[PDB]
């Protein structure tokens, strides 16, 4: 289908709704950092760290810049690749939660053929697959290709794509 | 300075199998890979700050920051001491701080 | 401890906490503290029992400390957040009461740089400032049509061009218009100029999204990605025809044990498979459609594919983007010839730029067509071409019909002189392997100094492509990348001269290009001189069976005869050469009185009508044959004193030309590929020239490695040396090599040569030394001299010429280079030769034929009027 | 967190002082000629120490030639590298057999965190008034303060002169332990 | 468009017809390279003659944008469009033009982000003292030739409808009769505003008939 790089508006909200181990939609973007985190600076300067390290730069005044207003603002300067901290968190993901033979490129294949979402839009579903985390390792192949289905769904539904 | 020399390693002091590494290739032989050193001073500042981690919230990465700052540091001093006893050094004690 | 990972969220506090009398310590103090327990008598006393010291500074007596940070992070926030709102509501209340119109003569404009990018021309200085640095006596004492100036230069290398790469090299980061430069290279931005979403937008623009990029936000876009894609780096496929050297296609030769299923071929192919297996294949018609039923039998050979694991990764490659359509080479040369043509064509114009020559054919105003020489030559040549002719064409590939010419080494400078020169000069294609730019420099210079030309293109040019690659590899010439990967190097601390752990060298790509010319021409012409070639020699070593083991037969340039030095030779001292230069001006004089006495002694014999004629033919001849002497002379005793002395060394004399002494060589731009023998035996060849020559103990050369960010490019090494020699030179600056982490301890016995880690930006540097170490034996030398030397050599007036015609070919050459970046047309390939096809032999055979501007096509060209003509 | 990290074939050896004293001694020498360092600036004193830790036969030489060489007439600044340059080469022939030595010139520094009319918290290092030397700082450490109780310099003004001084093993009349 | 009009047979008017008869009255394919060939002359005629002088023209000399300093446009854009007699701008679109032009002077001349020295266009009634206040802080700009980005926004803000045509010829292109004809007739109304005074450069319309 169409290939669109993932953008700093949905890479932003789902490092934001992992870190604070939320729902992209309990996230609201109109609320800044320092009001969601609530007094704790420990967790700001971690999610200020983690976009930081995956956009390069920040701005003057992350804290009090509402998450549009930041997303806005990496975007200028944003190209469409993951980067160094959602690279690491995916592989994290698929490690601890995938069956003991699926792999990262096993999930990249499975979204190729079954979706036909190509690279671009597969590292889409792989940040909303991060934003979902399930609890405990997927027992099967089965289940583990009915998760990437349901994130499929999600990533199509937040973006505004039909499968 | 004159006579100074700095080996930069890399190491991660929460691994056990990297602290008796480095203390193994400290005081291994030249012939042998190591550097044919033998210490006379440690300073195990390594450390992971923990920030907002009450009791209750006592959890991974505080048991690890425990290792690293601890438990790693006896296993040091260990190996250090095991390694001078082998070779019979009496009289160069290793100052710790 | 205050700005410690531990305690840096802290620091905000610390000041208060100072208020309980606690004492907060600095890591300098707090440090101090601690080595103050391993001083002898602490150590002592830890060696009896344990030593416990408190540098607490009193905080162990603050009672509930907790409770009093608590107090005074809330109260410094409380402050802060109070004084935020209470100063945006009272702004809000002053813009309600007064309105937005108070605030509108209050509000100031910010301006944003635009990259200018310049052609960093030398500085000219006051002709009052340039004849103090050297002796007063060289002034008429230089031949200037035997001193080879450098008036021009340029390369394409990983780091992009000639402007780019001494950024990086000397400052370690791009500027705006670096940046800007290289985001230009590599196609991150075009320039648009029109109707942009109606809006009208004159700047650059993103080259895929075609939105809007200020020159500010170039660096914050792009910078990322251009270090990505920049320099020594793994091995993009994408660059080299699919070529992964992860996955390294070879080819098995099987033995078919059971007869493969037929296969459908055409009739020639089916023939052509019969001539080759014979009694092993059967092919047997189809009748119904024509083609032929192909079945290989029990025994026939065959070929399958296997990929091997190559273990070189990484290469100098030149920057991911790059591509000679954005220089405005057209798609019909592209396809023609071999990319490593299209490096050298790009460098050649880019070279006439920095000289400021726009229109090469400008050149044939001030010399003949026949006197604008190709001297430049390559190590291995067209690698693609015969990866084309020798690998491609064996499989039954598609090839081009005439990729044998795109092969050769002397096509490159031929498609120079096809496309952009269309002399009729010397071609010399130098072939040194590594040493190949040096060589280069040695044979431009004695083309000009033989009088075959007055202007020599010289340089280097080679490609990476995997077969050369492999077979740096089997030699083990290279750096094995897995090894480099298991020590923990990355790939841009990977080519690491003159350090303990060196273990091979990077491969890199692209050109190198020098225009050098006389020096009385460069003046004439008003081009910008960037140095003195002052010598350039090569040398073969000694008998051997190691082709790629260097060797010191350069040493032979400081070859000197010390058996009776006891008393200063005149020979050397400038004073007495000039002297000796007037005695014979005084002579040749009263030469030309002899023979304008003996000229009206012959003209009376002659007829009153024929006297006319005569007597201007024999006073041209009389003016020739004077001016002969006293440039003869002139190269006596200013340029020449030295070649019959064997107690002057030609690299002693080279300088003493120009009243330097051995002492004014301040850096040495080494070879340096960071292999074991190449470093130690130029470090060693170095030192023992400067020793031999009477070097005041220390007074080391700077060693410059340049290849710590280009990689060895092969052929195109030392031209790229010279580059950054003559960048040096103009600049002051001394770029350090930042990969030299450890000098390795041999180096120590060489005193007189320094290897810095960190940029110098020194008060000048007089004099830069060139060596290369080619394989096969190739030693080469060249020195540059600064060139405010040669300005001391002429009179206040002619500076000042020179000067204004300077300045006036620096804007023209601005403005080419401007339009040229921005509408993709810095290359224009010429059409025409500046002479038809039937004034072609009028020109070849008149030595005085120029090229003037054509009144209706504006473009300068050879006119009738101007061949064998008697003005 | 415990995934091993060390290997012996990552170890880098730095060694090579005999070099980096070379260019230590030519980038101070620039760093003067070019204005960059000024007679005033504790760096000047911070990288004679680091020289004169690194004195062998062949540094005193390359001292030697470059300040012997150099026109006290270009400039006031090329006669300040001059004049600095005669006092390090003599420092450095008289701490030629002596072994290297620790010792901080640095300016001590206290916190200082401001807030600015519009609210924003800065935090800065801030040169203390009583304690500028770190013999001021073993003195004012010795006096403790009353939380613990029970019941002449050339610095910035003559980088010149504390250099000339460096090599001169100061003799303590009375320790700082009596007071 | 085409329509006749009767105007005086001054020497600008005289021009004008011999460009409606030589180069206005070719196709569009032969018009570019017949001003490329012609330039020189064209020039020559619309300096000497017409009421909207070749503007890159630096003391008598035919240059183009390309080859002229930064100084010597700004210089000249106060020469066409500041009135030394009333000692003011003709009209408030030309002193923004030039305001604009000095304010990418600077942007184009600096290294770093500062505040532009032309802070209000209202700055520019003194057209002498903020040339000098420009050039002062970036003398570069007095030596250097326009990059050719800055002959192409130079142009661009010449082709601005939002604003008063300008008083002047920049190119010779396929936009010459747009230049040459546009904003004709205020002229003769305003000599203040003429590059010599000359009434023989403007066109004055007048009948044949009524002039008697
Ligand atoms: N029948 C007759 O005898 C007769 C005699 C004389 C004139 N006319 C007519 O009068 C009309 C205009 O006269 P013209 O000969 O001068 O034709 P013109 O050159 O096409 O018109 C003048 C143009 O100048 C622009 N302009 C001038 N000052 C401006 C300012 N301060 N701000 C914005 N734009 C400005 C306007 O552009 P924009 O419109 O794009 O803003 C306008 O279209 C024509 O249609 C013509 O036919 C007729
Ligand atoms: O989010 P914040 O408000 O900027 O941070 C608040 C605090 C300081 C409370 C937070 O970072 C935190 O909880 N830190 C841990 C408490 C603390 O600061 N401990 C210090 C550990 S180091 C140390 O104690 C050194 C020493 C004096 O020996």
């Amino acid at each position: 289908i169409a290939d669109e790089p993932v953008k700093a508006s949905l890479l932003l909200h789902v490092l934001v709704a992992h870190k604070l181990k939320k729902s992209l939609d309990s996230i609201p973007m109109s609320k800044t950092i320092k009001d969601l985190v609530g007094g704790k600076s420990t967790v700001q300067n971690e999610i200020l760290g983690d976009l930081g390290k995956e956009f390069g730069t920040t701005p003057e005044k992350p804290e009090e810049t509402p998450l549009e207003e930041l997303a806005e603002t990496f975007q200028d300067t944003f190209s469409g690749a993951l980067g160094k901290q959602s690279s690491s968190l995916l592989s994290r993901l698929i490690s601890s939660k995938m069956p003991g033979g699926f792999t990262i490129t096993v999930a990249r294949k499975y979204l190729q053929t079954r979706w036909g979402l190509p690279s671009g839009r597969q590292d889409g579903v792989l940040l909303v697959a991060l934003s979902n985390e399930p609890a405990a390792r997927l027992g099967s192949e089965a289940d583990a290709k009915a998760f990437l289905d349901s994130m499929a769904q999600k990533y199509a539904s937040i973006v505004g794509v039909d499968l | 300075a004159k006579g100074s020399t700095l080996i930069v390693v890399p190491f991660n002091q929460g691994s056990k199998q990297d602290v008796e590494a480095l203390i193994e290739f400290i005081y291994d032989t030249e012939k042998n890979g190591g550097l044919g050193w033998d210490l006379d001073a440690i300073i195990p500042f390594a450390a992971i700050p923990e920030q907002g981690i009450e009791l209750e919230h006592i959890d991974s990465k505080s048991e690890f920051a425990h290792r690293i700052m601890l438990t790693n540091i006896l296993r040091m001093m260990g190996c250090v001491k095991k390694q001078k006893s082998a070779r019979g050094i009496e009289t160069r004690p290793a100052q710790v701080i | 401890t205050r700005g410690t990972g531990l305690m840096s969220a802290n620091n905000i506090i610390a000041e208060g906490i100072e208020k309980m009398g606690v004492r907060t310590f600095s890591q300098k103090e707090m440090a101090f503290n601690l080595l103050g327990l391993l001083t002898p008598e602490v150590v002592e006393l830890c060696q009896k029992s344990p030593v416990m010291a408190d540098l607490n500074g009193g905080l162990q007596f603050v009672p509930e400390l907790k409770e009093f940070t608590a107090k005074l992070r809330k109260e410094l926030v409380e402050t802060s957040e109070v004084r935020k709102a209470v100063s945006i509501e009272t702004a809000l209340e002053h813009k309600v009461v007064n309105g937005n119109s108070a605030d509108a003569a209050y509000a100031q404009v910010e301006i944003q740089p635009r990259a200018n990018i310049q052609l960093d021309f030398p500085e000219l200085k006051p002709y009052k400032q340039v004849k103090q640095i050297a002796p007063a006596e060289l002034e008429g004492l230089l031949d200037l049509e035997r001193v080879i100036v450098v008036t021009g230069f340029a390369e394409v290398g990983p780091w992009g061009s000639a402007r780019t790469r001494w950024e990086m090299e000397a400052f370690g980061e791009f500027s705006l218009e670096g940046c800007v430069e290289m985001a230009w290279i590599m196609g991150f931005i075009s320039y648009h100029n029109g109707n942009l979403k109606g809006r009208p937008y004159t700047g650059w623009v993103d080259s895929k999204t075609k939105e809007p990029v200020d020159d500010k936000d170039v660096k914050a876009k792009y910078e990322t990605s251009i270090l990505e894609h920049s320099g020594i780096r793994l091995i993009e496929p994408e660059l080299f025809n699919g070529y992964n050297p992860e996955k390294k296609e070879m080819i098995q030769e099987v033995i078919v044990e059971e007869d493969l299923e037929p296969f459908e071929a055409s009739k020639e192919t089916a023939e052509q498979f019969k001539h080759q297996h014979g009694d092993k294949v059967d092919i047997f018609e189809i009748p119904e459609t024509g083609e032929y039923s192909v079945k290989l039998l029990k025994g026939a050979t065959l070929y399958i594919p296997k990929a091997l694991r190559f273990d070189r990764l990484v290469a100098g490659q030149i920057p991911t983007g790059w591509n000679a359509k954005t220089y405005g080479i057209s798609d019909d040369i592209i396809s023609q010839v071999d990319p490593i043509t299209l490096f050298v064509l790009v460098s050649v114009v880019e070279a006439f730029i920095a000289s400021g020559i726009t229109d090469p054919y400008e050149m044939y105003k001030y010399v003949h067509v026949s006197e604008v020489g190709n001297c430049s030559g390559s190590g291995m040549g067209g690698v693609s071409a015969l990866r084309g002719m020798f690998k491609d064409r064996f499989k039954d590939e598609p090839v081009q019909n005439d990729i044998l010419q795109e092969s050769f080494i002397n096509t490159m400078s031929a498609w120079v002189n096809m496309l952009l020169i269309s002399s009729s000069g010397p071609i010399k294609t130098p072939v040194g392997a590594c040493a190949t730019s040096v060589e280069s420099v040695d044979i431009g210079v004695e083309t000009i100094l033989s009088g075959k030309a007055r202007i020599c293109i010289v340089g280097g040019y080679d490609d990476f492509q995997e077969e050369g690659s492999f077979e740096f590899g089997n030699m083990k010439a290279t750096s094995n990348t897995l090894e480099e990967f298991e020590h923990g190097r990355t790939p841009a601390e990977m080519s690491r001269p003159a350090t303990t752990t060196r273990n091979g060298f990077m491969e890199a790509q692209g050109a190198g290009i020098q225009i050098i010319m006389q020096a009385d021409l460069a003046l004439k012409m008003g081009v910008p001189i960037y140095g003195i070639v002052a010598m350039a020699a090569t040398a073969t070593d000694k008998i051997g069976r190691s082709v790629p083991a260097p060797g010191k037969g350069i040493l032979t340039t400081a070859r000197e005869h010390h058996s009776s030095v006891k008393y200063a030779s005149p020979n050397l001292n400038m004073k007495y050469r000039k002297r000796q230069l007037v005695t014979r001006e005084a002579q040749i004089k009263d030469w030309v009185e002899n023979e304008l006495e003996a000229l009206k002694l012959e003209a009376e014999e002659i007829p009153s009508e024929d006297q006319n004629e005569f007597l201007l033919e024999r006073t041209r001849e009389i003016h020739n044959e004077a001016e002969s002497q006293l440039r003869a002379a002139q190269q006596q005793w200013g340029n020449d004193f030295y070649k019959r002395d064997p107690r002057i060394a030609p690299l002693r004399g080279a300088l003493a030309t120009y009243g330097l002494t051995i002492d004014d060589l301040g850096v040495a731009s080494f070879h340096g590929t960071s292999t074991k023998a190449n470093d130690k035996n130029e470090s060693a060849t170095i030192n023992e020239m400067m020793k031999h020559l009477g070097r005041s103990e220390g007074n080391p050369v700077i060693g410059v490695f340049q290849k710590f960010l280009t990689g060895h490019p092969k052929g195109a090494a030392g031209a790229w040396m010279m580059n950054g020699a003559l960048q040096i030179l103009n600049s002051g600056i001394i770029p350090g090599n930042r990969n030299a982490d450890n000098v390795d301890k041999i180096l120590e016995q060489f005193e007189y040569v320094l290897y810095p880690s960190k940029t110098l930006k020194t008060d000048g540097v007089r004099a830069v030394s060139i060596t290369s170490f080619g394989f096969g034996q190739k030693g080469g030398q060249a020195i540059v001299v600064h060139p405010d030397y040669l300005y001391g050599a002429i009179t206040e007036d002619r500076y000042n010429e020179y000067v204004a015609k300077v300045s006036a070919r620096e804007k023209s050459a601005y403005k080419f280079f401007h339009n040229g970046m921005i509408y993709n047309k810095l290359f224009v390939s010429k059409e025409h030769a500046p002479y038809t096809d039937e004034l072609e032999e009028d020109v070849y055979l008149d030595p005085l034929a120029r090229v003037s501007k054509d009144k209706k096509s504006g473009s300068l060209t050879f006119n009738s009027k101007n061949i064998q003509s008697k003005d | 967190g415990v995934a091993t990290s060390f290997s012996r074939k990552k170890a880098r050896t730095f060694d090579s002082s005999w070099n980096w004293a070379k260019q230590s001694l030519l980038s101070l020498y620039f760093e003067i000629i070019h204005g960059v360092l000024k007679n005033v600036d504790r760096e000047v004193v911070s990288e004679a120490i680091n020289i004169m830790n690194r004195s062998n036969d062949a540094l005193i030489k390359f001292m030697e030639y470059h300040i012997s060489n150099t026109d006290e007439t270009k400039g006031e600044n090329y006669q300040l590298v001059k004049t600095l340059g005669e006092q390090l080469i003599e420092n450095c022939k008289q701490v030629l057999d002596v072994d290297p030595v620790y010792k901080d010139v640095a300016k001590p520094t206290g916190p200082k965190t401001a807030i600015d009319k519009n609210g924003n918290i800065t935090y800065s290092e801030e040169p203390r008034e009583k304690v500028r030397k770190l013999s001021q700082y073993v003195q004012e450490m010795a006096l403790g303060g009353p939380i613990t109780k029970e019941s002449e310099d050339a610095l910035d003004k003559d980088s010149t002169k504390e250099v000339a001084s460096l090599p001169n093993k100061s003799t303590i009349s009375k320790t700082v332990s009596s007071t | 468009m085409g329509e006749p009009i009767h105007k005086i047979a001054t020497r600008g008017v005289m021009l004008w017809k011999e460009f409606d008869e030589t180069i206005f009255n070719l196709p569009k394919n032969k018009l570019v390279p017949t001003l490329e060939a012609k330039r020189d002359y064209i020039i020559s005629r619309l300096n000497a003659d017409f009421q909207k002088p070749w503007f890159a023209t630096v003391n008598g000399q035919a240059r183009d944008l390309a080859t002229m300093t930064y100084e010597e446009v700004a210089k000249r854009l106060v020469e066409l469009m500041f009135i030394r007699s009333t000692n003011s701008w003709f009209d408030v679109t030309w002193r923004t033009f030039t305001g604009d032009f000095l304010r990418r002077v600077e942007e184009r001349f600096t290294k770093s982000k500062t505040l532009s020295l032309i802070q209000s266009y209202s700055l520019l009634d003194k057209p002498d003292e903020a040339i000098e206040k420009v050039f002062n802080a970036y003398p570069a700009a007095r030596e250097q030739f326009l990059n050719a980005q800055d002959i192409d926004h130079f142009l661009s803000m010449c082709q601005n409808p939002m604003q008063k045509p300008v008083p002047f010829v920049p190119v010779l292109d396929r936009r010459f009769e747009i230049f040459f004809k546009k904003d004709s007739l205020w002229q003769s109304e305003h000599l203040e505003a003429v590059v010599d005074q000359d009434v023989q450069r403007t066109c004055i319309l007048h009948g044949p008939v009524a002039a008697q």
